């Protein structure tokens, strides 16, 4: 967080938060309340952050190799796509429709019930349907032998979600 | 503090005395033996290191299993400390001062007799 | 003479302070690299000049300088366990098939494993894919390893052998990263081969909800699967696994998929007594004019070492009678009494299906 | 002729100079045994192995030096000296403490004819 004028507190990433002078040059605008920035050596000085951003490990998509599932099997209801088709490509793009009705959105969607298997295959069934980045990662993807490069891992993938 | 006065001024012969052994970190277990000089320890740290001993102690006292100092510098051998053991779980365990003499009987005989001639006798 | 002297000159070289090894993330510009240590640290740093292009990479380790902390030239890995799951080795072919049964099992897995790397056209010609797991349990009977472990080392110099010590690491194991080491180097070995031996160990089931060591459990089943589910080699990839009894899976690895084929052991026949006799002859020989009938006869549902050891333990009774053979009724006797000694603790014989 | 004596005392004269790297070796290194050639960019040919190190970090030195690569497949226990990073002998056996000898018995006081 930015603490006052020319000196703001930044985390190392070995997890110690360092109390740091900042740069003379820009006290602002790419400051953040939330960011990663690099820092010198020995005095761990405040220069500039990321872009944002360089993003973390790992990596994303995989699922455009093709073919999965066609959608075409529930075609024949048209009662159930109806609800289908306004859950998933609207809440996709979709701007002055929703401010108009008032009605926010949400973003959960909880996947319970297995055995049987479903899932993943209506999520390359979606790539189908629509493009965008897939960021796969088992829960215990980011277990590591240190705390302090945790909290930083599923913020660097939230934030490019927003991004 | 009066008690406190000389106890804190005691520091001058401290600081004198703490250059030596002030290396000792840490505490450091010993593995194998291939050869008389030259022997396997592992520390806390995680690190093993291998280190020959001090000629201050002898190489017959060092036996496997040993928590012994180190000079962090020389990484070599600097005195044996006895204990390896144990976080905590002392204090529960450890019994100490007397009470309830002889004297709290309720008049068994034979049956306080036998059981005193097994660990008292 | 003089090659002594090139030695002392290699000390020389070993007076050079070795690098630090890290894993880059990526870059920000040409001028400003992410890399990350395998301490957990991330420097950005500048660059030397005598590096190539092929250092750049989408984060592939590389090494970084004690000073500048650039990176010099790039170490693709290192391994200390590797070797000793290099060593693991099995007969047969033949001797997978001198089993004596069951006879349909050993026409399973030749085709199942060792058949995809001498003729992988038969399968995608058809359409058909192998099989990506297989589970073995027992012991009704014997054969439950031996049945996975002799074609292990039939498809080819190629083996890599798991056991179920290496799982449980230490306070917080880092046997996470190992899981995908021990894998990443079994893709060293192609067509890999992997085996999972007393899975109702670390098999750990979350029926009842348990300390968190049944979750870090489940963390090394996710270890298993992740790179099992790839993305990378899966239908050249042949993966194992073996219980006591099968319901330590859990509704995941009961499932197929992960866990695929399910077999069990039967006991062996009449006239085919005498078959799976001829290879239990071996070493141990007895006297010219004999029938192994009545030796055989007497040990029903045992294991074939529980019946090398009625061939050992008559042939021990021999040198107590300061003879190299016996006849057979000494045979018998010893033959007899041991084994129904045997079946008197062959209770808990039941496992559930 | 005799020149094999006079080169026989300075390599002994420069062993001198490796016992005072042979003391002490400081500290254990996990080796892996690595072959590669990096073409330049004249040509520099060698042997290096990738090293470990017990205290999590992991670096990166040539063949030793002394030891050569006749011993062994990929060890551990060896001596390397604080931050140099030369390993000047590979030294055995395992580890550790009581998981290498659970207990040391010699002989009990009874004999198989007290039943």
């Amino acid at each position: 967080e930015a603490v006052d004028q020319n000196t703001a507190i930044v985390g190392s990433t070995t997890g110690s938060n360092y109390y740091v002078r900042i740069l003379s040059t820009i006290d602002r605008e790419l400051l953040k309340p939330n960011a990663s920035v690099a820092l010198h050596k020995h005095s761990n000085a405040l220069v500039d952050v990321l872009p944002p951003e360089a993003d973390s490990s790992i990596m994303m998509l995989t699922s455009d190799q093709k073919p999965d599932v066609m959608y075409a099997d529930i075609g024949g209801m048209d009662i159930q796509k109806q609800e289908v088709r306004e859950a998933v490509e609207l809440p996709l793009t979709h701007f002055e429709l929703y401010k108009q009705i008032g009605i926010d959105p949400p973003r959960g969607v909880l996947m319970y019930g297995p055995p049987g298997c479903g899932k993943t295959m209506l999520a390359k069934a979606v790539a189908h349907h629509t493009t965008a980045a897939f960021i796969r990662v088992v829960g215990s993807e980011f277990v590591q032998k240190y705390l302090g490069e945790g909290p930083r891992m599923v913020r660097d993938v939230f934030r490019l979600a927003k991004e | 503090a009066p008690p406190a006065l000389w106890d804190l001024a005691a520091d001058k012969q401290t600081l004198q005395s703490e250059q030596p052994l002030q290396v000792a970190r840490c505490t450091k277990i010993i593995n194998a033996d291939s050869e008389d000089p030259k022997y396997i320890i592992n520390v806390k740290q995680f690190a093993k290191f291998v280190v020959d001993l001090s000629d201050q102690v002898a190489p017959t006292d060092i036996e496997e299993g040993m928590r012994v100092g180190v000079d962090r510098n020389k990484y070599q051998i600097h005195i044996p400390l006895p204990p390896k053991i144990d976080p905590t779980v002392t204090m529960m365990q450890v019994e100490e001062k007397p009470d309830v003499t002889y004297s709290d009987v309720g008049g068994c005989k034979e049956q306080i007799e036998k059981l005193r001639e097994v660990v008292e006798t | 003479t003089k090659q002594y002297e090139k030695s002392e000159n290699d000390l020389k070289a070993l007076q050079s302070v070795g690098q630090i090894v890290g894993e880059v993330l990526k870059q920000l510009t040409e001028e400003k690299f992410i890399v990350k240590a395998t301490n957990g640290p991330r420097y950005v740093v500048g660059c030397r000049r005598q590096l190539d292009k092929s250092k750049l990479k989408p984060g592939t380790r590389v090494a970084l300088d004690m000073t500048t902390l650039t990176i010099m030239r790039y170490l693709p890995r290192e391994v200390d366990p590797l070797v000793y799951n290099m060593s693991h080795e099995d007969p047969g072919n033949v001797s997978y098939s001198e089993i004596g049964g069951l006879s349909e099992q050993i026409r399973e897995l030749r085709e199942v494993i060792e058949l995809p790397l001498t003729n992988p056209e038969l399968f995608q010609r058809v359409g058909i894919i192998p099989p990506k797991g297989c589970l073995l349990y027992g012991p009704p009977g014997t054969g439950k390893t031996l049945l996975a472990r002799a074609v292990a080392s039939q498809l080819d110099c190629n083996f890599l052998k798991v056991v179920s010590s290496s799982i449980v690491d230490k306070y917080i194991g880092e046997s996470a990263r190992l899981i995908r080491e021990m894998f990443n180097y079994a893709r060293d070995h192609q067509p890999c081969i992997i085996f999972m031996d007393e899975i109702d160990a670390i098999g750990g089931r979350r029926f009842s909800e348990g300390t968190s060591a049944d979750r870090e459990i489940q963390r090394t089943l996710m270890e298993l699967l992740n790179q099992m589910d790839g993305f990378d080699t899966l239908h050249r990839v042949k993966m194992i696994m073996a219980t006591n009894r099968p319901d330590t899976l859990d509704p995941a690895l009961l499932r197929p998929g992960r866990l695929d084929r399910k077999i069990h052991i039967d006991l062996p026949n009449e006239q085919a007594r005498l078959d799976i006799l001829k290879i239990h002859a071996g070493p141990i020989t007895k006297h010219g004019e004999i029938d192994y009938e009545a030796i055989v006869k007497l040990s029903d549902g045992f294991n074939g070492a529980d019946l090398r050891n009625v061939c050992t333990e008559a042939g021990m009774f021999a040198i107590r009678a300061d003879h190299d053979f016996v006849v057979q009724e000494d045979f018998m006797k010893a033959v007899r009494k041991v084994a129904d000694s045997k079946k008197l603790e062959s209770k808990l014989d039941y496992k559930p299906v | 002729t005799h020149e094999l004596q006079a080169m026989k005392d300075k390599i002994k004269e420069n062993s001198e100079k490796i016992k005072v790297n042979k003391t002490l070796p400081y500290l254990v290194s996990n080796v892996i045994e690595l072959l590669d050639v990096d073409p330049n960019d004249s040509q520099r040919k060698g042997k290096c192995a990738v090293i470990k190190t017990s205290t999590r970090q992991t670096y990166f030195l040539p063949v030793i030096g002394l030891v050569d690569a006749e011993k062994l497949k990929p060890g551990d226990l060896v001596g390397v000296n604080k931050d140099s990073y030369l390993i000047l002998e590979t030294l055995p056996t395992e580890y550790d403490s009581r998981v290498k000898a659970m207990e040391v018995d010699e002989r009990p006081t009874e004999q198989y004819s007290d039943i």
